[PDB]
RNA sequence: UUAAUUGCGAUAACGAACGAGACCUUAACCUACUAAAUAGUGGUGCUAGCAUUUGCUGGUUAUCCACUUCUUAGAGGGACUAUCGGUUUCAAGCCGAUGGAAGUUUGAGGCAAUAACAGGUCUGUGAUGCCCUUAGACGUUCUGGGCCGCACGCGCGCUACACUGACGGAGCCAGCGAGUCUAACCUUGGCCGAGAGGUCUUGGUAAUCUUGUGAAACUCCGUCGUGCUGGGGAUAGAGCAUUGUAAUUAUUGCUCUUCAACGAGGAAUUCCUAGUAAGCGCAAGUCAUCAGCUUGCGUUGAUUACGUCCCUGCCCUUUGUACACAC
């Protein structure tokens, strides 16, 4: 109804646009803490992309008049067009920036 | 006269040959009858703590026992309740003659 | 054709039979319709207020059609549900026996359900024909 | 002696027997038409065997299915498996392999669950927890 | 006298005792065993109760 | 793991010790022949004994 | 009258009560076991022991007394239950007989080492493939320690131990 | 004791409970511009309470403009029918 | 469409039985504010008064609130079940009563004081401040003082 | 190399035993056997409703006939990683693809070695050595309290902290298991009561009757609205019944009313790799009455690994030791 293309196409491009490409890992080894950046497999990219979209709409539907249906729709549409208001897009920015700083 | 041979036991092998002997005595002479009906086994289960005292990790048990019930349906006049009544009883299994 | 009560969806038929029970209220209206809670598990009386008695009668009669014999306890168990016993967990609670009794006797007065052998009730011969005639109507209303 | 076949099907604990005889195209479950499911979402899941290959093979058969056991989805999975095996059984007592073999290939080409039942069954509960793998909350101090 | 055992023990644990040792507390009244659990383990394989699973 | 127990290992070698041609190069044909030759009280045990025997029948070729 | 589930639970209790009574009364007679055969009206309870002459005893008064003893306990009717006396076969392969025999030797005052090794030698010379006896308690001191006398091989796990080993 | 949690909602902007006139002209001229309309949409943008959208969503569906693309359990999806 | 306008008769607040009755909510639930009236009793009062249940508290004609009010102060006269009252078989007289906003709290103090004066177990424990229904207090009921 | 001193093989060792494995039970497969109104199926008669045009939906043990696909079983079969392609002295084996109902020892349990705790129990035992004690007895028994008592601190658990919701209608599907004889159990059905419950009867010693346990979570229509509110039901007041000789510091059940904390929980910590977790209810155990417990059963059914010794621990070998009640 909104953003009149094929919704299946919208779903697939959203997950390909919110899947992190670089990520940090634990390497504390021996000495309090320390991060270190690594890469993300394509399978983990899809898994992380789906998880971020689901948790973002679920949290945004917590104690809110908007139902989970429109919250999921708004989250997927906004992530599809790569806008900053998406929870998943913002989370992808955080992980990539953290990995970039600890490169 | 609707003689029915009811057999209950805990040993399947001993109950099987008793039915086999009863059914083999049935298929001799004429004795048109109904074969062994296989009732579901009644499995008793009493679950109890292994510990006689209260100390110890929670480890329960299950003492089970299976009852196999099969009935044999006969149909003939008195000329076989002089003959079927000769019980082929082994230790364990029991017989209860019921007419009509 | 060969349509019957089994050739219809539940929601449409019960509403249709409720529709063809409110327009002429021949069956009965008990005096305590507006004060019952339908069970000891339900916390609030039904919000249908004006009706809800022919709605239950429609559901009961349709339930009778597909079965042979039932009882008031059987209706209580079917129409019951879980009860919120405070902080204690939920538990199944039977419905109000008087409500199903009044409905069942009311269906006897009109001539839709009568007593059957081996105990219990059973759909009536006049009951079967009118209930089937309802199915022939509700399908063609949408047509 | 009128043409007829019979099958069976299970999902977790349900059973569904399809007495597929020779008829004018009647698909009924518990005396109700196929279009009256209950989840109203898996209606197309039980519509499956109707629509993978086409309705032309369904025009000379009547599938009557009786179901008992399991949840609403389990009943649905019982119905779809029974009618799918009912279709092949009707093709496995009258009609040729080309009708049957590409029928019985295409059904599994989409999903193996149409003919092959789900092998997984509930596992027994072990003492010390609410389930088999699950255990009660243990603590120290 | 009439006061020695006037108390009505027919509806509780005091009205039931084991057939082996007449022990109180835990008993097995299931299937009318009327035997307490701890000696039931000792004589389990006398009544036909085995353990396969 | 599929590591065979010494019980099926030693018996299979003893079977081929005196019965070269009896154990054919296929599993199903000689699986029942092993039962006819050795007293085995378990259907599972004779199934694994024939499996190792057939595999040994293939290796010797 | 009584359902099948309760009836078979009762007869096992009947077996348990009868077995323990015979064990406590005919302990000195080398009692081994009992078979409770039930048949309509009359029932036969075959008793297995080594000293079958003493089991019947003095023309048979004791065995008649034992028949009369279980008569009043089990609330039967005159002539309904008959007690038999069958001699125990392979007496060297009956752990119940050896357990009682060891108890009498220990009670008399015979050396534990001689009795324990004497009985195990008697067991395997009778045609057994293995035996094992454990004596535990206060021996030679106050602190309790267990002694293990064994020869041959004894399986400890699986179905066959229940099928084969008598404990 | 200590909670380690916040306790506040916001500022409840309670609004129409009975449909008035000055917003009756509003709704008839403002919802026909909604590409996507539902219960929650006019709750937020049009600022309508609980038991007025359901009547208003039933209003135009029976009368005019917006059309039932998908009206179902707990979700009444309607478009900008024109 | 079941849409109607408003002319100005809506009142954002009510006052029944000497208590605050807030508007903007349905009448069946806006009457629950009265101390001694719950969801079921308010539903019963509204049902016998024929006040069009789907009506806000503010959008109520004044001729219906008095009819509701009179039912509150005398339920048994208007065919209300005898088993639908909070104070049944009063210890003073025995007639089936129904305490109201100010009567619910006041009558509660009288029965505790009657229990206290007679030196009963419930009365003394009420004065002490502990449980009077037999609950455990070893690990429960801590943050009370 | 294996889950495994489980095997290949090496080799002052050879031959062995226990454990593991093997074995047993259960869950899956059998349209192949034996069958069966205490389980069913189809057909022939009787009979009902809709349309009558050809049918569909039903009811019916003395209306009979035929069958065992589904329902239960007993005797059996099947699964051995089978084949192929890679990896390996090219051995044990491992991996991927090539059947199946089942290819993580098919899954899950039972059984479970030597040695040991100075582990728990004399409150299971008419199994107990010793000490105390045995008649105003520390025995048994009677009456009434007590084990529930709360300034406070912890461990298992149940409700939630509302919209993937709550409430009111409808659809509304399971499995395990139990049930009375000289007692009074499971109770069907009809009647009365808002309900709890009461009443007159019926069936059942049990696949037969309770029971198709018509269970709940679940789904469709509506009420509601982001509101310490229709969320949530602690705390109390009044009344109505059941169990018992007795209920008072309410056994419990039912009705009305009072409507408190709680808005996702801090240091820290528990469980988990598939029908498993989790959500959901049911049966059984204790039981005259009382589940928020336990033991089992089934219903809906995710995400996340196919790895590591980083943390917490285990096995073998080498090494060091001023340890031996042994870091």
């Amino acid at each position: 109804v909104l953003t009149d293309q094929n919704p299946i196409q919208v779903v697939v491009d959203a997950i390909t646009n919110t899947g992190p490409r670089e990520d940090t890992t634990r390497v504390g080894g021996g000495g309090a803490a320390r991060r270190q950046a690594v890469d993300v497999s394509p399978l983990r990219r899809v898994n992380q992309a789906i998880a971020l979209l689901t948790i973002g709409a679920r949290e945004a539907a917590f104690r809110n008049i908007k139902t989970i249906a429109e919250t999921l729709a708004e989250e997927l549409i906004n992530a599809a067009k790569g806008s900053s208001t998406s929870y998943a897009i913002k989370k992808k920015d955080e992980l990539e920036r953290v990995a970039k700083s600890n490169r | 006269i609707k003689i029915r041979i009811t057999l209950t036991s805990t040993k399947v092998k001993q109950l099987e040959n008793v039915s086999s002997n009863i059914v083999k005595n049935a298929e001799q002479h004429n004795l048109v009858k109904k074969g062994p009906v296989r009732l579901p086994t009644k499995v008793l289960k009493i679950s109890t703590r292994k510990t006689p005292n209260g100390e110890g990790s929670k480890t329960w048990e299950t003492y089970e026992m299976r009852i196999h019930k099969r009935y044999i349906d006969l149909e003939a006049p008195v000329q076989i309740v002089k003959r079927i009544t000769q019980i082929t009883i082994e230790p364990g299994v029991d017989v209860e003659v019921v007419v009509a | 054709p060969g349509v019957s009560v089994r050739d219809v969806a539940a929601q449409d038929f019960i509403n249709a039979y409720a529709s063809f029970l409110q327009r002429q209220g021949k069956l009965e209206v008990p005096g305590y319709v507006d004060i019952v809670k339908t069970s000891s598990g339900n916390e609030m009386p039904p919000q249908d207020a004006e009706g809800w008695f022919y709605k239950r009668a429609a559901s009961v009669a349709r339930h009778i059609y597909m079965r042979k014999q039932v009882g008031v306890g059987k209706l209580n168990k079917l129409y019951g549900g879980a009860k919120s016993r405070g902080v204690r967990p939920y538990k199944h609670i039977d419905a109000s026996g008087s409500i199903n009794r009044k409905v069942l006797q009311a269906l006897e007065k009109i001539g839709i359900v009568e007593i059957s052998p081996k105990g219990g009730r059973r759909i009536s011969e006049n009951g079967q024909r009118d209930l089937d005639r309802i199915a022939a109507q509700t399908l063609e209303e949408d047509e | 002696a009128v043409p007829s076949v019979q099958t069976f099907g299970k999902k977790k604990s349900a059973t569904a027997v399809a007495h597929v005889k020779a008829g004018k195209g009647l698909i009924k479950v518990n005396g109700s038409p196929i279009t009256l499911v209950e989840p109203e979402i898996l209606r197309f899941k039980v519509y499956e065997p109707l629509l993978l290959v086409g309705l032309d093979k369904f025009s000379n058969i009547d599938i009557r299915v009786r179901v008992t056991g399991g949840g609403h989805v389990s009943q649905v999975y019982a119905i779809r498996q029974a009618i799918a095996k009912g279709l092949v059984a009707y093709h496995q007592k009258y009609v040729d392999e080309q009708s049957k073999n590409e029928l019985k290939k295409a059904f599994t080409s989409y999903d193996r669950t149409l003919l092959i039942a789900d092998s997984r069954r509930p596992e027994p509960k072990k003492f010390g927890g609410k389930g088999a793998r699950s255990r009660f909350q243990k603590s120290y101090r | 006298e009439n006061v020695w055992f006037s108390h009505p023990r027919r509806y509780g644990k005091g009205s039931r005792q084991c057939r082996v040792c007449s022990s109180h507390t835990g008993l097995i009244r299931k299937y009318g065993l009327n035997i307490c659990r701890q000696c039931f383990r000792e004589k389990a394989n006398d009544i036909g109760f085995n353990k396969f699973r | 793991g599929r590591v065979r127990t010494k019980t099926v290992k030693r018996a299979s070698k003893a079977l081929i010790e005196r019965y070269y041609p009896k154990l054919t190069l296929d599993f199903q044909t000689n699986k029942r022949l092993c039962d006819e030759i050795a007293t085995i009280q378990s259907k599972r045990l004779r199934n694994k004994i024939a499996g190792y025997t057939t595999h040994l029948m293939k290796r010797i070729q | 009258l009584i359902s099948k589930k309760r009836k078979l639970v009762a007869d096992g209790v009947f077996y348990a009560e009868l077995n323990e009574f015979f064990t406590r009364e005919l302990a000195e007679e080398g009692y081994s076991g009992v078979e409770v055969r039930v048949t309509p009206t009359k029932t036969e309870v075959i008793i297995r022991a080594t000293r079958t002459q003493d089991v019947l005893g003095e023309n048979g008064r004791r065995i008649n007394e034992l028949t009369l003893l279980v008569q009043k306990r089990f609330k039967y009717a005159p002539g309904t239950i008959v007690l038999y006396a069958e001699r125990v076969q392979d007496r060297g392969l009956s752990a119940v007989a050896q357990a009682e025999s060891m108890k009498f030797k220990l009670l008399n005052g015979l050396a534990i080492r001689r009795a324990a090794y004497g009985v195990v030698r008697y067991v395997m010379e009778s045609g057994a493939k293995g035996c094992e006896v454990v004596v535990s308690g206060k021996l030679r001191a106050a602190r309790a320690k267990a002694m293990k006398f064994a020869d041959g091989f004894l399986i400890h796990s699986g179905q066959p131990v229940n099928d084969f080993i008598d404990t | 004791k200590k909670k380690w949690s916040k306790k506040s909602m916001k500022d409840r902007a309670q609004h129409a409970v009975i449909l008035d006139q000055e917003k009756y002209d509003r709704i008839l001229k403002e919802v026909p511009t909604y590409r996507y309309v539902s219960v929650s949409v006019l709750v937020d943008r049009l600022k309508i309470g609980g038991s007025l959208a359901r009547i208003a969503l039933r209003h135009l569906e029976k009368e005019g403009i917006i059309k039932p693309i998908s009206k179902h359990s707990k979700q009444a999806i309607y478009t900008r029918a024109t | 469409s079941l849409v109607v306008q408003e002319q100005g008769s809506f009142q954002h607040i009510l006052r029944l039985l000497n208590t605050n009755v807030d508007g903007n909510i349905k009448i069946v639930y806006a009457l629950t504010t009265i101390k001694g009236v719950g969801r079921r009793y308010s539903n019963l009062v509204c049902k016998k008064a024929d006040v069009d249940l789907h009506k806000r508290a503010g959008e109520l004609t004044q001729e219906e609130l008095e009819r509701i009010v009179q039912i509150m102060q005398n339920p048994t006269h208007y065919k209300i079940p005898a088993w639908f009252l909070n104070r049944q078989n009063d210890i003073t007289d025995g007639k089936d009563y129904h305490t109201l906003a100010n009567n619910v709290e006041s009558k509660l103090r009288d029965d505790l004081e009657r229990l206290k004066k007679i030196r009963a177990h419930r009365g003394i424990r009420h004065f002490w401040g502990l449980r009077v229904r037999g609950q455990h207090t070893k690990t429960t009921g801590r943050r009370r003082a």
